[PDB]
Parts: C-alpha cells; structure tokens; sequence
C-alpha cells in the first residue's frame, strides 16, 4: 500500500501541474524515462468545474468523474498511460474525493452541478449522499473539519455504501487504465474509518501494464499537520503514506538562512516527521508555493532551492516528488490560456528548457542530475557526515555516492567521498558528455580522500558525484 | 489570586509560545499561516493567565487591545481569532474572513455573531478590543480601520462562572483555508491584556 | 517591547516555576527550605520579564513589593533573596539573616549592603519594596515590620545598560545554612511586580 | 570504594545519634547483631568544641582529632570497635573534614581553639592551613561554597600537602582502629579534586578485624542536591557513594499524603536519584529531622513513617540507614545531660524499647522486622508490582519475599506473593516466637496467590512476609 511502484533501477516522481495528457506522454518517454525518473503525479484527470477566469483552483471542485479534462479526454488519457507506463514513468492521479463544488453548475464535460439543491447528475449525486450541512469552524474539533464543508464545498459522505461505491469505481477505473497511486486530496477532512474501506475495494494493479502480480496501489495522502490541531497525520499511517508538510517548512527554513545547515545531521524523524518509509517528501507544492515571504522555497528563489531539493534527493528519507510548475504572477492565474485552452509547453532548442509559460523545474541540470544520483545510490544508509559547524555540510551514500554544500564559507576543504579512487563528473554543474566532463572534473585518490572547492559566488551551493558519473 | 497585565508594542519570541506556523519577524510582528494552508497555528503569552478564582468563586474581568493586519493576497474557517484556551471549553472571538462573520464562539457554539466585510480591512491595520465585565457578565468586541473609521462591533452576555476555567492561556489562533483560501496571512504587531478581580 | 505587571495576593503553583525545595501550601503561600538545609531553592514567575530593549538600548525601570515572613525556629548564606536571574550576571537583593546584612549583590560583588537584625522580623510579616529608576539609575530596597514600624532601608546607583541582560526571570531564591542555621524557613504570601519603558 | 562491607548474610546500618561508645558496644552485640544489621554510623568520635548548653551541633566544630569525645575516649572506642566489629556490626565514622570552628577556644579534650588567629595547636593548625577568609554567598558560585567559610566556620584547605596529610592520618588512624567507612561531612563544601587524593591515602582495611583482604573503605558523602545549585552530587560519584537527599523528600511527600503511592512503581533513577548502587538512602536524618511541617517524616508522625522506611527497606535501591534519634523539644537541645554527661539509654523491661530520652527507632517492631526482611531477599530484582491505582501498593522480591500497604482503602484484596505455598508470620505486626505467630498468621496457597487484609484503622499500613518467616 505504501510501496513506490516504479520500474526498477529508477527513482522519484514529478508534478506536471496542469500539463496536457498527450503532452505528458511526450515528456514521459522523451525526458522522464531517459533520466531514471519514478513517474508523474498527474494533475486532476476527472471532470471538474469551469470556474470563471479558469484558475488552477477550479481543478479542485468535482462536477463528476467523467474522464474529460482540460488536459484531455479518455482517449488521450488511456494513451498517456500506455506510452508513459511503458517508458517506466508511473502515473499518480490526484484523487479529489471529499467534496464536489461550492458555487454553481458549469461542469468541464458539459455536466451541470446544482450546488444549492446538492445535485450532481453526471454521477448521480444528491443530498442523501452528502454529510449534513455545517462548515469548518474549529480545527480543534475533529469531526467538524471532517464532517463539515471545507470552504463552502459540498462535503460528500464517504460513510455511505452508495458513495463508497462510486469513489471506489472511480479509483479502480483509473487502476484499470494503469495508474499505480493516488495523491488523496485533503485526507484531513475525511474520516480515516472509511478512508480505508475505500482504499480496499481498490483491486490490485492492472497486470497488463507491467506491475508485479497482485501489487496494491501506492496511496499517499494530503494532510497538513504541523502540530496543535486535533487531527494527526499518524491517523492516516496504518494504511497509506502521507505528504510530509514539516519537511518543506523546516528544511526550507534551513536553507532560507533561517537555520544552521550543521543541524541537519539528525535530519529525519527527530524533527517531527514520521518513519522514513511513511512519507512522500517535497519542497514546495502547487498550493503552498503561493504563500510567500519566509520558509517556503519556490523557483522564485532558485539557488538555495536547488541545494534544498538536492539535500532532499541525496538524502534517503521517504519518497520524493519534484514539482514542474508554470510561471505565475497572481495567486489564482490559470495556466496558459487562449479563448479556452491549454497551450503546449515545448521545450526548445535545447538546453532542454521549456517555453511559453512553463518553468519545467525537473529539466533543470541541478534537479534532474540529482535524481539519477538518487537512483545510483539505492539501498545505502546515511554515511560519512561532515560540517564546518555552520553552513557547510557534506556526506555520502556509501561507496555509491557523495555530496556537500555551503550558504557561507568557501568550502575549500580537503575531504573524503568514501568511494573508489577515481574521477568524477559533478552532476550539478556538469555531467559527462561524449566521455568528457561538461563542468567539474575533480580527482579522488586511492581511498575516498578528495579535495573540494565550492565558492560562495558560484552559481550553486552543492556538488554531487557518484559511481554512475565515473569516467 | 493573580491579576496580570502587559503591553507589547513589539513582539519577541522570548515571552511567547509558538504552535504550528507561528513566528516572529525581525520587524517585531507575530506571524501566523505565512507558509501554510488548511491548518491552524497559535501563539500564547508564556504566563498562564488566571480567569476564575476557586477561593471565592470570583471571576476576572479582562480587557484587551491589539492591532492586526489581515491580508489575503487575493484581488474559524479562514481568519484570525483571539482565544482564551484553557491550560494543557474555549471562549473564542473569531475574525473569520471566510464566513465573513465576527463572533464569540464558545465550545463551537457561537453565542453571538455579526457580519463584517474583509475588504474593509484587508491590507491595513485594524484595532480590536475585547472586554468582559465580571459584574455585568457583558462580553464585547470592536473592529475598526483607523485609516477610514469603519467599525464592525458586537456584544453579548457570557457567563464564565463555570468551575472549569480557572486558568487559561490567552493567545491568538489564526486558521488557514484551502484552495483559493490558502493564501491568507495574519500579522499582529501590538497587543495589551489585563485581568482584574475585586 | 514588553512592559509586564502582576498582583499576587495568594500564590498558586500554576503560574510559578519551582526549583529545589520550593512549594505552595493550601493557605496560598510560597515556601522555600521548609524541608532542607545547606541548599538553595528558587521560584520564578512563568513569563520571562524583559529588562533591556535591544531595539533602542532602553532599560526598564521596575518597581515591586512583597510581604514575607522569615522564621528560624531558633530562640546569601542563610536567608531569602529577590533575584533577577537571566534566562536559561544576576542582580540580587539579599536578605541574609546570617551575615545580618541587606545588600545588592551583583555578580557576587555587593554594590551596597547595610546591617539589619533578623530578630526585628523573625516570626512576623515584613514589607519589602525594590525599585529601580531607569532614568536616574537609582536602585532602592526597604524592609519594614508593620507590627512595630522598623525599617532597614538601603539605596545605590546601579547601571543595567549592559547588552547582556535583555530578558530576566524575576523570582525568589531562599538559601539555607548548615548545622544550627539549618532550620530557617521562608514564607512569601504577597508579591507584585512592574516593569516600564519610555 | 562504594562497597557496603557488612559481615555477610546481613543488611543496612543505623545512626545511634550521640550515643556513648561503651553503650554502642552493648547495643552492637545485644541487639544489632542478632537482627541481621549492617552496622552503625557512629556519631562524631574526634575532639570537637564544647559549645555552651552543649547542643548536638557543637559536635560539628573540630577542635582537634584527639579521640576523646562525649561518647568516650580511645580506650572505650577501641573496645567499641573490637566488640561491635566481632558482632558483625560495622562502624562508620562521621568525618568532619572541611572546617574547624566559628566561635572561640573550648576543646572537648582540653585543647584550645583560637578562632580569631586561626589557631588549633592540638593539631597543629594555623592560618596557612586555611583557605583565605570569605563566606558562603551564592550557592550558584561553585568555588565560593567550597572555598569560603560555611557559617563563619574556619574553612580548611584540603588542597595543601600538610592538611591532606593530617586528614589522611586521622582517617587511616580510624581505619587502623577498625572502621570501614566515613559519612563525609559536607562534601558539597570541598573540592572533589583533592577529596579523592584524601580518599586514596586511606590504606586498605585493617586485616585483623575480619575484612576481606585489600578491601577499601566504604566512603559515602553528605551532599544536599535537589537541583538548581551550581554543585552536583554526581561530581562526587566517581570515587564514593553520596547520601540521596531527594529520596527523603519525594518518598516522604509520597507517604505524607502528598502523592499517590501508585506512582512509586518506577521508584528509582527516574526521580532524580543516581544509580542504585551509588547512594546511601535514608528517610529523616539527624539534621533535617529538625525541619518541620511538610515532606520529611520523623518518628513524630509514626505510622506513614514506618510504611516509608518499610518501602525503603523492602525496596532494593542503594544502601540504607535507619536512624535512632533521641526525643527533642527545641532544635538545639542536647542529648541527655546532667552537670556534664551523657546519660545511658537502657532499654528496659523488654518490649525491647528504650528509656530516659532515647527513642530507639531501630528497636521498633516495624523497623527492625523489616531489616531482616531485607537480608532475607538479597540478590532479588523488583518483581510482581500491584496497586489500586491510588494509595494501595504491593509487590515482592522474588520467591524470597513480599509486601503491600495503604493510605486509603482497606486493601482486602486477594493477591499473590509469588512464593512457596505456605504460611507466613508477618513481621510488622508480628513475628514468630516459639514456633507460633505473635500477630498475623496468614495462609498462601500452592502458587503465590494469597489473600490480604490491611484496614485503614489498623496500627500500620504495611504487611511483610518472607521465607525466613515461614513456619
Ligand atoms: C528579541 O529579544 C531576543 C533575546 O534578547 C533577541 O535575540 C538576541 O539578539 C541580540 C542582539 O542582536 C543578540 O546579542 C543575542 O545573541 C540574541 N539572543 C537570542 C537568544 O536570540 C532579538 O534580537 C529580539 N528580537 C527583536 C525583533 O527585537
Ligand atoms: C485598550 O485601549 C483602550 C482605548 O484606548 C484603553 O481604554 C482607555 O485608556 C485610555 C488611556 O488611559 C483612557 O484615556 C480611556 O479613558 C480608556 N477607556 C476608553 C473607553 O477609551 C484601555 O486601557 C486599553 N486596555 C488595555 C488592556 O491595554
Ligand atoms: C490553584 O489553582 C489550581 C488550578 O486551578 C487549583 O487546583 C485545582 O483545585 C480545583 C478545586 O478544588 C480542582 O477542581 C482541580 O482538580 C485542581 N486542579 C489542579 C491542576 O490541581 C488549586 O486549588 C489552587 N490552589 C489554591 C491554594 O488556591
Ligand atoms: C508597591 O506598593 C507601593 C506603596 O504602596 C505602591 O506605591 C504607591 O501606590 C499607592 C496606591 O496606588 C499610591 O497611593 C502611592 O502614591 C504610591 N507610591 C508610594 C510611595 O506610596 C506601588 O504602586 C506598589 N508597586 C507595585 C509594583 O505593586
Ligand atoms: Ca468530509
Ligand atoms: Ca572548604
Ligand atoms: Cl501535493
Ligand atoms: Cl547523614
């Protein structure tokens, strides 16, 4: 239930926020697969509301389950699972199953939505199917947040057999189409009691896609829990992974300059984070990348952000997910638009970037280079820690790989790597192309002990090297 | 018994308790939700204030002011609430920006609420004043934007002569909504409190 | 910054910090050494009081009263001292019953001391009042037995404009002697404090 | 260094506060030995000041080391070690080695004492031999309490070779005479640094008394440490046992009614008490039995006090010491006096009590009966805990022994003892005399499960039974 599920020899996933289906497919086989990528957390695939101005948030008001979105209808979807899955790129659907809508009637696939009368025919769905109306008062009262309307949004009752039936059909339908997981939308607002029963009807993966016989669907959930509240993330642990939200804050604060990197030695459970294999960690996230001053690192502030996801990536804890957002200037501004439509994100020319409004974080040297780094070190515990007891950190994942960095103080140290004596093409700055390094060609003597030099003024604060970079 | 009081023209984490996404900027302002959504943060003065006295039955009349600047960056469920949360069953004046109501929510049951519009205050400074007379049992709240002079007030009779309350922990509880109600922030830069017995 | 104040006609462990043999009786009195000798006990108001402000350099003028009844049951080294102990280099007014001196001991170096006799107060209530003017830098102490009207006072210029002091933890530190100076007790039943900035 | 040292098959010691030497001898062989007693912490044996009114406290101002006290001269002392030690009753001298006197000149063995000029000829001792004068200001300043005059008492400098020399001679002298230990007076006021060097010159025990070849002198120290202070008991752990002072307070508060007996389950290190084998535990103590209201239990409040030392005794933690005080009405009133002299404490007639002003706690049924209980269970860890989750506690030290009690609620339970099926003569109330029980003749079925009945109104709250009480 908490198993990653990626095609072997590969590691971690990406959020291609709002991207089109057929587009995803291209990306799946053209960039994701060649780079040891886990998969993709596919933006909301089911019919949702057509909210005026068409903002990212409209995508979170289910009108129905009819698989026709702004990213495409089933044909393209089915196709997207068939290409993408063969490439090894696992697809992970965003399952919004706690409510429908809070406003009226325009469904993205012609289906209406009578908010007032609590009617969703596409389904169908009526008043009996919903919890009694009331709203989210105190996050100190457990059933209030779960059983009332989160933001005047019609709260479905996952307690009923009919409702459990429908949701189950939806997910399984997706499981039939290929998906291996579900980024459960807002688990905190749902009773874990039936959250399990729903996570049970889900029949084992579709054998015909490549999955290891009888393998269950990866289930990770959305639960913001930074203490205080009457709800805990642990309540949703006995049956699925949860999205660690402290990870972003703490580690984010850390690199933001709000904490000594020297403190990340005991990075892990000792920071109010669940068991390693229980979380899906991430830095920024589609939603909270909108918040802004402080703790959260988005691409808006690049440098420490890369060092951040790098520390993530390099570090073993939980399962990771990079985010490929689109440029934004408001907080509600929709992805690329034209009198109704999503504009493609060609990445062009090729420094392997992207154009016309899509940032493509994942295609950044620093970010992807490190993903393969992750693959390259698997099964290795935390080893060979180091610091200047301030803002210079360094270590390595066994004889398989090494990394270091600095917020302040030219780390012109003379360290170790604990690896085979040789040379290695750094991945941040550089990589190996045509049997020669495109950035830093360092040496490493006959026993790990190597010399490092990463200056403040440099483009970045981080240096990765691993056997799969050995020339 | 213990009558307590304090004036804070500029906050400092030293005499504060921070739960959730609660912090203090170099500019000396308490800040909640600045990095979070669909969650609740809180801050409380270190010293546990005393409301009811068990040695007489007596109750403290407290009085209190505080300036705050609520933002949404969008041109309770979502908002900032002053709370008398007991010591580790809560009287709470909530500035819910989402239901667009100001109310005295006691045990999830609002004793009195009145509408107010967030756009009359989003962005600027707002003066709040809570006051409770132990003698007349009259609770009262007042919101007022100094920049213009709009005041959404409210008032009600509340009985705190309940054996279960003695010692509370006066603070703030800024809750944050989901989806488009995820961006609201809550700055508080001034706060004064005052309990009294007779 | 933070100006704090409180009146305690009857103590309650709830808003107190107890180190060593420090407790609170049903009769609402703070009690130190009642079960110990050759040791030191302490009690501090929960809230960490602020003395110096780093945003201006300014210093708090604090003022404070407190009744206490020192016993020896025999018809600093041994006594009860009010202390401004920094947050986890200490200004301390000590009522040493053994050296029979009242003094303002700052960093083990008494800035001013004056003799007083314990027998003028052993057994009954004594009114102490500490006061420090931030403007004139004048510290001052006064002991007075209401039952008769004897007052052993003292006063001196003390400079707290030292960067290291900002936040302190106002409390009491009753120390207990050895052998025949093992039986002294220290009851405090009233205490009011008050810091101020301008 | 921290070894008890008692004659085998025996357990714990007593403080015969102020008793005479030859008197001790009688007690040593007439009552202590027959009852499995460890030994005696012998009141200050060396020449001290003759303070007017002759108060217990005078006994703590060394005029000299000349072995002539109000308890007797060397002849009787030597004798006291020779009788008492043969009886198995180990003697433990109170070593007052941090100061001399603070007042002037009257030494209990004709020796003068020039306080002013810092002169003690009996020794000799002069100014050079003392630390520089100053007094005990802040217990927050470490060298101040150690290096200044505790209560205007002339502070010796245990740092000098001459001074270390003298003290060493004193102790060893005692070691020659027979003693096995030293209740170091006020260790908190002495630098542990030379406290060790002094604890080293001490040559192994006098072979000729019975001691196991090359066995070092038991050293336990006086250090009041209930937190806060700049001095810690642990600073005197690496070379000797310390007198646990929290034990009395906590466990005292417990039985005083200030705490649920149910809480003593984790009684031990988890209460701010050092490793079991590091402390000498005790309830009241000669000094602190003078304090009064609250926490401390003295014979003045009997019932819970007995349950207290019983819990001590029964429980395994550290090494114990019962106290045999003398009745007092002031705080400075001297033991029995007559125009200069200590009146004997005959115990008469014989319910085995004592007369003419001496309480003799140790001869109390409840107290001594439990000492043998202790002997009887040695080597047994804590086992079979029980409670009414309030003020009724019960357990047992292996198949060797059992105990229970109550502050509130007639423990008419039906419990276990985890011992051989049989009958047992309780020791608190009763014992076995002439093959029949003098108080409670309980039964215990074929597997520990026994029935208990201890009522509130009873004389005491406690019931002990052990194989050495099996009839
Ligand atoms: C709040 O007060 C704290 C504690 O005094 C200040 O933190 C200190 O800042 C001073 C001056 O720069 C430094 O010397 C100390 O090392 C700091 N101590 C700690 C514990 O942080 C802080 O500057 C104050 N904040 C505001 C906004 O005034
Ligand atoms: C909160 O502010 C209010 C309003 O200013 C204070 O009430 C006034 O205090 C001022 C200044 O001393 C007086 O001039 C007025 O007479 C007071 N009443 C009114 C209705 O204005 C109040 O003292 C403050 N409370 C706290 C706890 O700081
Ligand atoms: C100090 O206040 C405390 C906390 O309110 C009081 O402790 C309570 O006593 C009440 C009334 O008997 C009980 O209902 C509670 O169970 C107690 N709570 C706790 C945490 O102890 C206490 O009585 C007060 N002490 C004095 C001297 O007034
Ligand atoms: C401590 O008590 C003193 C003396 O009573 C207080 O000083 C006086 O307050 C009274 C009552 O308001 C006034 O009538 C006097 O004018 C004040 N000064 C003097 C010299 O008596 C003082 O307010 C108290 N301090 C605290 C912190 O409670
Ligand atoms: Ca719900
Ligand atoms: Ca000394
Ligand atoms: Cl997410
Ligand atoms: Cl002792």
């Amino acid at each position: 239930q908490k198993d990653a599920n990626f095609a072997s020899g590969r590691n971690s996933i990406v959020h291609l926020f709002e991207w089109k289906w057929n587009d995803i497919a291209d990306e799946c086989e053209r960039f994701l697969q060649p780079q040891g990528f886990g998969g993709v957390q596919i933006s909301p695939p089911n019919e949702y509301l057509v909210a005026d101005g068409r903002p990212w948030w409209e995508r979170y008001q289910p009108v129905s389950y009819i698989i026709n979105t702004r990213s495409g209808n089933e044909s393209a979807f089915t196709d997207m699972t068939r290409r993408c899955n063969d490439a090894g790129v696992r697809i992970y659907v965003d399952a919004v199953i706690n409510h429908m809508t809070g406003m009226n009637g325009v469904g993205t696939s012609g289906s209406s939505a009578d908010h007032d009368g609590m009617n969703y025919p596409a389904v169908p769905y009526g008043s009996g199917d919903f919890h009694s109306p009331c709203e989210v008062n105190n996050y100190q009262d457990a059933d209030n947040v779960r059983n009332c309307e989160l933001v005047g949004l019609r709260d479905l009752n996952a307690g009923s057999d009919y409702v459990r039936g429908v949701l189950i059909d939806y997910m399984n339908h997706m499981i039939d189409l290929g998906v291996a997981g579900f980024r459960v939308d807002a688990a905190k607002h749902m009773s874990p009691g039936d959250l399990s029963v729903i996570f049970d009807g889900l029949k084992n993966l579709n054998t015909d896609y490549g999955f290891a016989d009888g393998a269950r669907p990866f289930i990770y959930q959305e639960v913001i829990d930074l203490g205080g509240e009457a709800i805990s993330k642990n309540e949703y642990t006995g049956f699925g992974c949860v999205l660690e939200f402290q990870f972003g804050v703490s580690l984010g604060n850390a690199f933001q300059g709000g904490n000594q990197l020297k403190n990340l030695a005991n990075w892990g459970p000792e920071w109010g984070l669940l068991e390693g294999l229980d979380a899906v960690v991430f830095v920024d996230n589609h939603d909270n990348q909108r918040t802004g001053g402080s703790q959260i690192l988005t691409y808006k502030n690049p440098k420490p952000y890369k060092m951040a996801i790098a520390f993530m990536l390099a570090h073993p804890y939980g399962t990771t997910r990079i985010m490929s957002s689109f440029d934004f200037t408001d907080n509600d501004q929709g992805p690329p638009q034209d009198g109704s439509g999503n504009l493609i994100s060609p990445g062009i020319n090729d420094d392997n970037t992207c154009s016309n409004g899509y940032v493509c974080e994942h295609r950044w040297r620093q970010v992807y280079g490190m993903v393969g780094f992750r693959n390259a070190v698997e099964g290795t515990q935390v080893e060979n820690w180091w610091s200047n007891d301030d803002n210079q950190i360094a270590f390595s994942r066994g004889s398989q790989g090494f990394v270091a960095f600095t917020n302040g103080g030219d780390l012109n140290q003379n360290l170790n790597t604990g690896l085979p004596a040789g040379t290695y093409c750094d991945v941040i700055s550089g990589e190996l192309s045509g049997g020669s390094c495109t950035g830093k060609s360092v040496t490493v003597g006959d026993n790990g002990s190597a010399d490092i030099s990463l200056g403040s003024a440099e483009d970045d604060g981080v240096l990765a090297i691993h056997v799969n970079a050995k020339l | 018994a213990t009558e307590t009081s304090f004036i804070i023209d500029a906050f400092n984490k030293t005499n504060l308790i921070l739960q959730g996404d609660a912090t203090v900027s170099s500019n000396g302002n308490l800040q909640l939700s600045y990095n979070s959504y669909d969650s609740m943060s809180r801050a409380f003065y270190s010293a546990p204030i005393q409301i009811r006295d068990s040695t007489t039955g007596n109750v403290a009349s407290f009085d209190t002011n505080f300036t705050m600047n609520i933002r949404t960056h969008r041109q309770s469920a979502v908002g900032l609430d002053f709370v008398l949360v007991p010591v580790q069953d809560t009287v709470t004046v909530e500035f819910d920006t989402f239901l667009s109501r100001i109310s005295i929510d006691v045990n999830n049951n609002d004793i009195k609420s009145v509408p107010w519009d967030v756009h009359d205050y989003d962005g600027q400074n707002a003066e709040v004043r809570i006051t409770y007379n132990s003698s007349t049992k009259v609770f009262s709240v007042s919101l007022s934007n100094p920049s213009t002079g709009k005041s959404n007030n409210v008032s009600t009779t509340v009985e705190l002569e309940k054996e279960v309350y003695d010692w509370v922990s006066v603070g703030f509880s800024a809750t944050s909504g989901a989806y488009q109600w995820s961006y609201e922030t809550h700055d508080v830069l001034s706060w004064s409190f005052s309990s009294k017995f007779i």
